[PDB]
RNA sequence: CACCAACUUCCUAAACUUAAAUUGGGUUAAUCUAUAACUUUAUAGAUGCAACACUGUUAGUAUGAGUAACAAGAAUUCCAAU
């Protein structure tokens, strides 16, 4: 009976879970694109989004600095969070991270894998799933339906 | 591959048409629902008077939550909130074709999406002219109380002072041991017990050389249909179609429940003073107040209760 | 508790060939438009993804040389330029990573 | 008798096939190069006038065979089952290409032809049904249109809902058969002989023959049924999955000969539509279509 | 062994006796050793009894093949195509004569369980029983409870 | 040990006469000493039975089992020798007629236990066999209709004879 | 004649008549092989 | 006012009259030798001369069971790197 609980049980315990997640978050901020097991990447996605919000609060905020200090073990990253990532995501209200499933791991444990990144990074674009064009057969028929309904009141 | 492939509604939709389809489906839901708002002006089936031994149709409601309620005597009653959402009669079976003793009506509530449903269910609703509903339930209704399919049902069907029966699936607790499932005592924690603390004791006696059918054993608990009998109705909110029911109702919040007049012998014939087929807002002989109260209930905004 | 009897191959064949124990056939396998290799509908193409990361490793390798040591992450945005490209006015005051190869067609 | 026309027309169709098949003696090898994005640079050493683009797809893999609806031979759309004629570069088109304009037309034309086949055999042999034309309508129109002239006896009978439902049942039967769309490029003379009785077809053949410098005219056959075509068609009738004959509308200025336009919608297996979406499209396919 | 073996019905090769009786045995082969103790009885059969058997059965062709041999063997072939082989190794003259006669009397039909001791293609002369035999008809063919 | 599966690719039939259906090509291939249980390999071999070459490869590419890659590699080798050596025209025109696993020669080792006791463990090997037949996969299985079931029942009734009598 | 359906039964009865008209009834006198003459 | 029911008895063909230690007797599988036979046989002479069973010996292979159980901190720019 684990109804309503919003966390995975990871690592050696609750504290170990935080540290495992913290290490992934630290890697994500530095490199902006990280591969982990799909479950662990999903666990860390929420923290990645909330960290940007703390960065938006501002450099001078004391709580933001303490939060940034705890989560970014490599302390050179803290300037990056407040002066690079937060300015980038000023317009958005959320959805800063992009997470997609990668083919399973070829390492005899066949782990389910994911790629987690921050949006807007400098790295080569991921091969995202592109929806079909309006020129396809089904789309054109729907486009015809849309035009008639809009034009005819 | 010349082989079967899996598809979903969004697979071949472009970004532009992806929003268009959602608006198109949402628009049709509104049109169909409005078309059914006026039943009396749509060739209603003949209206019959109430007579002893009659059974009306029931409703399907969503379980909102609980709150405290006080009566003019100062006693506090925990009450559960039941909301009727898109309750409509769907199908009618005559007395002969369902059960010789009584007829049946199918009533559905809680409009749901049309995208991940079997075509058979979608075909059923298309002829009926309604959007699909999450749950169907069957109500035994006497012939005089039969209602035409497609007729909207509202919370004002019930009235305060009326006792009612609620049935729903209980909260699902998964596989459980005998201590939690059947209230077994278990074994002592200390004094030398070797790996026996929450276990069943002896299954049976040795003479029969078998285990009796129905023996209580560890297994999946909850997620079963259960009924609660004789819950009073304290108040009805017409604007939002909320029924206030005494006590607890099986299931979790946001779960659909089946509500029908109580079958207890004491409340044998309560339909005498209730809308006999159902309550029709279309008639609007007198527009109902936003909130209907039971006499004992102490309404908010009243003066403080002094036991004078 | 120990077995009272040997289990026959007739019983055993019914256990290990029951449909519940068989490998399910997958209906979500599709061919990738760009590379023409196989993929699952809900999963990224492994061939195309393989191209992206190996280019990423090349970029990150160049980054390591420029920084030269740990704890040298910039406080300004980064940008990658390929041979035949020069920083624009909007590119002013941003770390520039230089790659010997030409701009990949897919990378823009 | 109508059965005789099917026999004689089929005989002429087969005779031309053998004549062209015999026309090519021995085996001559043509090099055709794959120019598509995937598997680039592959060269297929095929036999001239015998091998077809489907055979090239067979070499690569079953995905090409199942997903390829059309081929681009030297920049021109070719039927998958039309024998290749000379050395060229070949590319395979699918329904999910970024701009599948040519594929959409071929699917639309083939579905219209399937409508004509159903109409001919639907009515009782007592009445006389004559196929006039299949107007070329944009896919945006919302339906494919086939024009037909029924007997003067039925000059004021209109099909009911059950009658239209009956038509779709025949169409679905055609799909289940999984009949390949045979292809012939034939000179006016033979095409006129196959379609001598039908005045409407004769004039259409004359137009489509004058258009080309020679008298070549495209002929396509589904089972026994034969028809003239505006261009390339789908490989097989099994491509269609959802099919509907939406409605028939009488063309008002048709006092000399009452022409009734037949309308319907279809979608391939590759692009299936959900239940509700299909219904809404079908409703919009029951409205008149004006060729533009 | 009945359920571990095949069975058949009683039969004759070509309605053997309806018009005329035909002997099914058509060929007998006897292989001998000129000088071998085990073939002695077979040698005496050839000297004394083979000629008489052939005359009595003029439709059977009898082949006698003296040759260096370890075991004398009799091979019998029938008109239906069946072939039966018998080891005659060190049998007396009488046993061989007794066995040879059995081959002549037999047909080539397989010697296995026979389901029924009787076979007929015309089991009935007055009509095979069916449930309506011995049931009286009703006026106007009215079934029970039928009002008419 | 026996190695008859390899020999089957050496059978040579006489030239077919003009009035005869074209004989489909058959290719036999195997990989012998695979470090993998035959019981485990059966499931992978079972799944691809009857499928086309491309369909079999697609399913194997996305299976997580160790044996899937082994079977896929064998299938690709079988495909190449079919076209290269056995006059198969189209690579795609192939289906799995036979696919099964057999026991290999195993090694005996010692499994240590708690109190100086031991057990005999087996280091298991297995073989994998395939036959590829040119042509489309044979049509799938069609269940009996209700009318077919009724027809068989009536035949049983009509076969009844009067038992143990003239 | 007997039959599973009325049409089948009637058709069988037609054959029963024709057998009794051409003297080929199932109980007809057996063929005579006795004669040496 | 009977019928059915056991190889009891009769009948066609035959047969000549009943737990188990023990006792009398007629054959026979296998192999070697003598002398023969020559697709595997005969008469004599011999013997390590016949195994559904000793918690039998050795080897092989099952069952339990693909079960119990076993193992590598994280990311990356990479295993004598950070
Ligand atoms: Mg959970
Ligand atoms: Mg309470
Ligand atoms: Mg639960
Ligand atoms: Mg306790
Ligand atoms: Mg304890
Ligand atoms: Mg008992
Ligand atoms: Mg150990
Ligand atoms: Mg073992
Ligand atoms: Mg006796
Ligand atoms: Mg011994
Ligand atoms: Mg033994
Ligand atoms: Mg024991
Ligand atoms: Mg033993
Ligand atoms: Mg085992
Ligand atoms: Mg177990
Ligand atoms: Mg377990
Ligand atoms: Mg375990
Ligand atoms: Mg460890
Ligand atoms: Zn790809």
């Amino acid at each position: 009976i684990s109804h309503g609980r919003v966390y995975r049980r990871l690592g050696l315990g609750p504290e170990s879970r935080i540290h495992l997640l913290r290490n992934l978050l630290t890697g994500l901020v530095r490199h902006e694109r990280i591969e982990a097991t799909w479950a662990r990447a999903d666990e860390m996605r929420g923290y990645a989004e909330k960290l940007i919000d703390y960065g938006k609060l501002g450099d001078t905020n004391e709580r933001a600095m303490r939060m940034a200090d705890f989560w970014l073990t490599e302390k050179d990253l803290i300037p990056k969070l407040f002066k690079v990532l937060a300015p980038r995501f000023q317009g958005q209200n959320g959805n800063y991270t992009r997470m997609l499933q990668i083919p399973n791991r070829k390492e005899q444990d066949r782990a389910k894998m994911a790629v987690i990144e921050y949006k807007g990074n400098y790295l080569p674009p991921l091969p995202l799933p592109h929806r079909d064009s309006n020129l396809t057969l089904l789309n054109q028929l729907l486009l015809g339906l849309q035009q008639d309904l809009h034009h005819n009141q | 591959l010349h082989s079967k492939s899996s598809t979903w509604w969004d697979e071949h939709l472009s970004e532009e048409n992806l929003s268009f389809v959602k608006q198109l489906v949402s628009d049709e839901n509104k049109t169909q629902l409005t078309s059914k708002l006026n039943p009396l002006k749509d060739e209603p089936w003949p209206l019959h008077p109430w007579e002893p031994g009659s059974f009306r149709v029931g409703l399907i409601a969503l379980k909102l939550g609980m709150m405290p309620l006080w009566t003019k005597d100062g006693q506090k009653h925990a009450v559960t909130l039941l909301q009727v959402q898109d309750c409509h009669v769907l199908k009618y079976t005559p007395k002969e074709d369902h059960n010789g003793k009584i007829a049946a009506l199918t009533v559905g509530g809680k409009t749901v999406s049309r995208f991940y449903k079997p075509d058979s269910r979608l075909e059923f609703y298309r002829d009926l002219g309604l959007p699909p509903k999450q749950i169907h339930k069957i109500f035994h209704v006497t012939d005089n109380a039969v209602i035409k399919p497609g007729t909207p049902l509202y919370a004002a069907h019930f009235r305060p002072g009326q006792y009612v029966d609620v049935t729903a699936k209980t909260i699902g607790k998964g596989f459980q041991g005998v201590m939690k499932r059947w209230g077994f005592k278990g074994q002592p924690a200390s004094h030398g017990q070797t790996k026996t603390h929450r276990r069943p004791g002896a299954i049976s006696t040795g003479d029969i050389a078998r285990v009796w059918p129905g023996t209580k054993m560890p297994g999946r608990m909850g997620n079963q249909n259960r009924t609660v009998y004789g819950l009073k109705v304290w108040r009805v909110n017409t604007k939002h179609n909320i029924i206030y029911v005494n006590g607890s109702v099986p299931g979790h919040k946001n779960c659909l429940v089946k509500i029908k007049d109580s079958t207890l012998p004491a409340y044998k014939d309560s339909c005498k003073n209730l809308p006999f087929p159902t309550y029709f807002p279309d008639g609007d002989e007198e527009e109902l107040p936003e909130d209907l109260f039971d006499e004992s209930v102490w309404q908010p905004s009243e003066p403080s209760i002094t036991f004078a | 508790a120990a077995p009272k009897n040997r289990r026959t191959i007739e019983v055993n064949r019914c256990r290990r060939r029951n449909p519940q124990k068989l490998i399910k056939i997958k209906n979500n396998i599709d061919i990738c438009p760009e590379c023409g290799h196989l993929k699952q509908k809900h999963v990224l193409c492994g061939y195309c993804y393989e191209k992206v990361r190996q280019e990423t490793t090349k970029i990150r390798q160049q980054i390591g040389a420029q920084e030269g040591g740990p704890f040298r992450a910039p406080s300004v945005e980064t940008m990658v330029l390929y041979t035949g490209e020069k920083p624009s006015e909007k590119d002013q005051g941003k770390r520039i990573v230089e790659r010997n190869i030409k701009r990949p067609s897919w990378f823009t | 008798s109508p059965t005789e026309l099917t026999e004689m027309r089929n005989d002429l169709f087969n005779r031309e096939k053998s004549r062209q098949l015999s026309l090519t003696p021995r085996t001559e090898k043509i090099e055709v190069k794959h120019v598509g994005k995937t598997d680039p640079g592959t060269v297929f050493v095929m036999n001239k006038n015998i091998s077809t683009p489907y055979s090239c797809a067979m070499h690569l893999s079953e995905w090409y065979c199942s997903k390829s609806i059309l081929a681009l031979v030297d920049g021109q759309p070719w039927d998958m089952y039309k024998p290749l004629t000379k050395s060229c570069e070949i590319k395979f088109l699918t329904f999910k290409d970024p701009d599948p304009k040519e594929v959409n037309k071929a699917y639309w034309r083939s579905c219209a032809m399937m409508l004509g086949c159903v109409i001919e055999r639907a009515f009782k042999d007592d009445y006389v049904v004559s196929l006039v034309r299949a107007p070329e309508v944009p896919v945006i129109a919302g339906a494919f249109c086939y024009d037909v002239t029924l007997d003067k006896r039925l000059d004021e009978w209109m099909p009911t809902k059950e009658n239209l439902r009956s038509f779709t049942k025949d169409a679905h039967a055609l799909i289940y058969r999984d009949l390949p769309f045979e292809t012939l490029d034939v000179d006016a003379r033979v095409a006129l002989e196959i379609f001598q009785h039908n005045k409407y077809k004769v004039d259409f053949i004359e137009e489509k023959a004058s258009q080309n410098p020679e008298r070549i005219v495209k002929l396509h056959r589904i089972g026994d049924f034969i028809d003239v075509s505006e261009g390339p068609l789908i490989p097989r009738t099994s491509v269609c999955f959802q099919y509907e004959v939406s409605a028939v509308h009488n063309l008002n200025p048709s006092q000399p000969n009452l022409i009734r336009r037949f309308q319907g919608l279809s979608l391939p297996t590759h692009l299936r539509a959900q239940f509700t979406i299909w219904d809404k499209l079908v409703e919009r396919s029951r409205k008149m279509v004006t060729e533009d | 062994t009945g359920r571990g073996t095949s069975s058949r019905f009683l039969t004759s090769v070509l309605h053997n006796g309806l018009g005329r009786y035909v002997q099914q045995l058509q060929r007998l082969s006897l292989s001998l050793s000129r000088d071998a103790p085990s073939s002695r009885g077979a040698r005496e059969f050839v000297e004394r009894e083979v000629t008489d058997f052939a005359r009595r059965n003029p439709g059977v062709v009898v082949y006698v093949n003296p040759r260096p041999c370890a075991m004398p063997r009799i091979v019998a072939e029938y008109l239906n195509g069946a072939v039966r082989e018998e080891n005659v190794n060190s049998k007396s003259v009488e046993e061989i004569k007794s066995l040879v006669q059995k081959l002549a009397d037999q047909s080539g039909l397989d010697v296995i369980r026979i389901r029924k001791p009787f076979h007929t293609d015309n089991p009935s002369i007055q009509g095979q029983w069916h449930p309506f035999t011995n049931k009286r008809t009703a006026l106007h063919g009215l079934r029970p409870r039928e009002l008419r | 040990i026996s190695r008859k599966w390899e020999k089957k690719n050496k059978i040579v039939y006489p030239p077919q006469l003009p009035g005869e259906p074209r004989r489909p090509a058959e290719i036999y291939h195997c990989r012998r000493q695979i470090k993998y249980s035959k019981d485990k390999m059966w499931y992978l071999a079972k799944m691809i039975r009857g499928m086309s070459i491309d369909q079999a490869l697609a399913q194997l590419e996305f299976n997580d089992k160790k044996g899937a890659q082994i079977i896929k590699e064998v299938l690709l080798e079988a495909q190449d020798m079919a076209v290269r050596d056995h006059n198969v025209e189209f690579r795609s025109n192939l289906h799995i007629a036979e696919s099964t696993s057999g026991r290999g020669q195993c090694l005996k080792r010692i499994r240590y236990h708690g109190r100086g006791r031991f057990g005999i463990m087996e280091k298991v090997y297995c073989h994998y066999f395939v036959k590829l037949v040119e042509g489309p996969p044979p049509p799938p299985e069609v269940p009996k209709t209700a009318v077919d079931h009724a027809k068989d029942y009536i035949q049983q009734l009509r076969s009844r004879t009067i038992i143990h009598t003239l | 004649g007997p039959g599973e359906t009325v049409l089948v039964a009637e058709e069988e009865a037609a054959r029963v008549a024709l057998r009794k008209l051409y003297g080929f009834t199932e109980n007809r006198r057996p063929w005579d092989y006795s004669k040496p003459k």
